[PDB]
């Protein structure tokens, strides 16, 4: 793809870091402040069953694919009107592309 | 004979676009280096050090405050209470290399408005025109507030500080950014789940939360909860005043008002001990580089 | 009837200061991925990505040029004078992901902009309003020109782009920038040692080094020097032309000439094909990074 | 110290790439669009025999500080205007960090 493949383990050191405090990835994992991630790819925006998201994530209606999350990744607040999730945003794009290589694989 | 006034000069031939260039800096070097504290960034430090700096202010003597921009001396960065806060010094150092005409106060108090506003905070209104003073000026130790203590020390405090209810509720409000240290301070952990942005939580969490006393590894007793989350003592105080509940839940409903009222509440902060002239430029208003495109 | 008539109109409620923050955007990333093409940068391939756009260009029936502008579609993205300039396009797509308001030929041509001031180069005025442009008006391949070839064939090929001995002199001062790869064109090498940043070294390497008419791995003849470097038959064509070699001579010995010249030539060639209305705004000269403190 | 030290390796790699075209650090090296660094620690600025500097780079004429040398390597226009050296900077702390550490040891 136009966005490439980094270091999982450097993912994950982000995902640990920036991630994990809201978010779980693991299968049938607990949800905290943010819905469980685990098979976010190929999913619609804010379906996980069971907790209440906002008005904006069902009203952008887009299937997470490595694309659209590099770019929600970058400016949370800008790519969708409205959104939860309180992110500074991922300014980099070996960083993006580390973190979202570990997505890859860890939401299997 | 009063207490010493400190006159507000702005630095020679400087403007409105040479500050917001300082500003850039700040806010670049800070999505520079986001490692810091992992990956919390330099943001929460550096507005700890403009309060730091500013919160040795007395309003009886006019004494400390961020005017002199004395930080810079073994007597006053050495101290037991402003561990950690070396690290937002050297953050600053290569800046002021960068503008060597820029006083140690107004950088100091810039790099506190610059992280809240990069973190997604309110805009903050700047002043300039501190001016550094000789090492004679350097106030002395236990100037700054103890972290266990009750709501009355709190109240008690911030009257030195010329701040009311009001104002310190809001100041508060910034303990949801980082986290403390306890090879720092004595105390572990962060307040919420977003450190490196600037929101509401803090109330959020405080009356939201179940609170736990219990015991660090440093022997000091912190509020924890099950989501992992700590609280001060002086923080804790704020549900426990009647008077400073009502503000805490009213933050926790409106964020809009919480925002207004701690720009004020910081600025002033920022600006407590000083003069301004009537011939002194309105306060500037920083573009983040949101704004700037990137 | 007649040639085409391109009408340049500007995006809805945009001014400078958007187009600014475009330009800041790009410039931050030629910042931030700086390890492309072994620590080269995007610089070099962002100029020649706009260089190769607006020369598809053709006065005659004014097809191409950078109005579509002519890549963003498939067919053409293949040439095989094009090869490498992929890179280009993946550089500028999340920069139009965030700005999907300006147009395709706009953000190329732009790319190029702002790759030559962040590299130190001279001002260039860009002026917007290029509109996207139907899939069915899209020039061919073999439009652009080939490497090996003599001064005849360059004085030629730019007559059609309406330009002369003094601008394509201009224009070819940039490929002072970047290299050739093997992988790409059939050709090996830079032109000097300085590749990201704009200067006149490849007038002064082009009557100072030695030249040596060599093969490379792809069997196709360049020349080369002792120091590692290398020219296209067509830029050696330079000094085998009287007429090209008074040129070269002058930008060798004053930069401060071939910098204006070259605004004028690259601003005129990304330019071609364009009518601008009278109500058009003045073209934009945008400030560099370093000039707003970034 | 007030600069922190870094990778050598990784130093290398740059100084292959951003600096080796123009640069040599062996003993007695050969100048070539630059001059030789050799031994450029403990001694001042455009002193190295027989390569030709501007006189703005023989103006200046300070030591090359870790702390100052390191700030050159910013914006290598600033610090001295009008000189001669082609550069576009070094503006990530973890670049100089590698590369300075690197200069050192091959400078001896
Ligand atoms: C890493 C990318 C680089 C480092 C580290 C240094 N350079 Fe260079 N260099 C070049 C020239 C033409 C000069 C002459 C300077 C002048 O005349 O003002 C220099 C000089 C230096 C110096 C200072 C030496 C002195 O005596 O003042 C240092 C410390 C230095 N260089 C380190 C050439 C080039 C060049 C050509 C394009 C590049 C890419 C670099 N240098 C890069 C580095
Ligand atoms: C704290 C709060 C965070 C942090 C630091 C991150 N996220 Fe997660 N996130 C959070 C909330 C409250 C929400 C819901 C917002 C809404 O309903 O509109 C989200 C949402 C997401 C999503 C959307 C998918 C979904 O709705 O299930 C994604 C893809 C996502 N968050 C990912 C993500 C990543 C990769 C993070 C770190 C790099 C991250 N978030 C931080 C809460 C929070
Ligand atoms: C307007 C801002 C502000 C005010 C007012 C303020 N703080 Fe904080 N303080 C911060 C921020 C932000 C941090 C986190 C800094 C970091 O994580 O590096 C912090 C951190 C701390 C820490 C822990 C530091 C560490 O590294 O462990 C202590 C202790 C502390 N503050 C004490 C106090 C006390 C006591 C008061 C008042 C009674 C107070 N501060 C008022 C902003 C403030
Ligand atoms: C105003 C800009 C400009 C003009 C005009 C221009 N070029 Fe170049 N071209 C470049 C730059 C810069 C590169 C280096 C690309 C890189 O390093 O990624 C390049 C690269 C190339 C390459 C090699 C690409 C590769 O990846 O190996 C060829 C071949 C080439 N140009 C052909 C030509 C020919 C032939 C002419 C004219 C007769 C010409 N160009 C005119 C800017 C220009």
């Amino acid at each position: 793809t136009e966005f490439k493949a980094g270091s999982a383990k450097k993912g994950a050191t982000l995902f640990k870091t920036r991630c994990l405090q809201c978010h779980t990835v693991e299968k049938g994992g607990p949800h905290k402040v943010g819905p469980n991630l685990h098979g976010i790819f190929g999913r619609h925006s804010g379906q996980a069953e069971g907790y209440s998201y906002t008005d904006a994530n069902i009203k952008k209606n887009v299937l997470w694919d490595e694309n659209n999350m590099s770019e929600y990744l970058t400016n949370p607040k800008k790519y969708i009107p409205g959104t939860k999730m309180a992110f500074g945003g991922l300014k980099k794009e070996k960083d993006r592309n580390d973190l979202i290589t570990y997505l890859k694989k860890a939401c299997e | 004979t009063t207490p010493l006034v400190h006159v507000a000069s702005v630095e020679k031939g400087r403007s409105y676009e040479d500050f917001q260039k300082v500003y850039n800096a700040i806010a670049l070097k800070l999505r520079e280096d986001d490692e810091y504290d992992n990956y919390i960034g330099y943001g929460p430090v550096l507005v700890r050090l403009a309060w730091h700096i500013s919160g040795t202010w007395d309003k009886h003597d006019n004494t400390g405050g961020s005017y002199g921009g004395t930080y810079r001396f073994k007597k006053e960065f050495n101290d037991p209470s402003n561990a950690g806060l070396q690290n937002g010094f050297k953050f600053l150092e290569p800046i002021h290399k960068e503008f060597p005409w820029i006083s140690s106060g107004d950088l100091f108090s810039l790099g506190g408005v610059t992280a809240v506003q990069e973190m997604q905070g309110p805009k903050i209104p700047w002043r300039c025109g501190r001016v550094d003073t000789p090492e004679d000026t350097t106030p002395d130790n236990g100037r700054l507030p103890d972290a266990d203590k009750d709501a009355g020390y709190v109240r008690t405090f911030f009257q030195r500080l010329n701040m009311n209810d009001r104002e310190v509720v809001a100041l508060m409000g910034a303990h949801a950014l980082g986290k403390t240290h306890l090879k720092n301070s004595g105390y572990e952990g962060p307040g919420g789940a977003a450190n490196n942005v600037f929101t509401n939580e803090f109330y959020l969490n405080l009356l939201n939360e179940d609170w736990k006393l219990e015991k660090n590894d440093a022997n000091n007793e912190q509020w924890d909860s099950k989501s992992g989350y700590m609280m001060l003592p002086t923080d804790y105080s704020l549900i426990q005043d009647p008077k400073y509940l009502s503000i805490v839940k009213e933050y926790a409903n409106d964020q809009d008002k919480f925002f207004k009222d701690f720009s004020k509440a910081f600025e002033k902060l920022l600006e407590n001990g000083i003069t301004f002239p009537k011939d002194a430029p309105s306060p500037f208003i920083f573009k983040t580089l949101e704004e700037q495109g990137l």
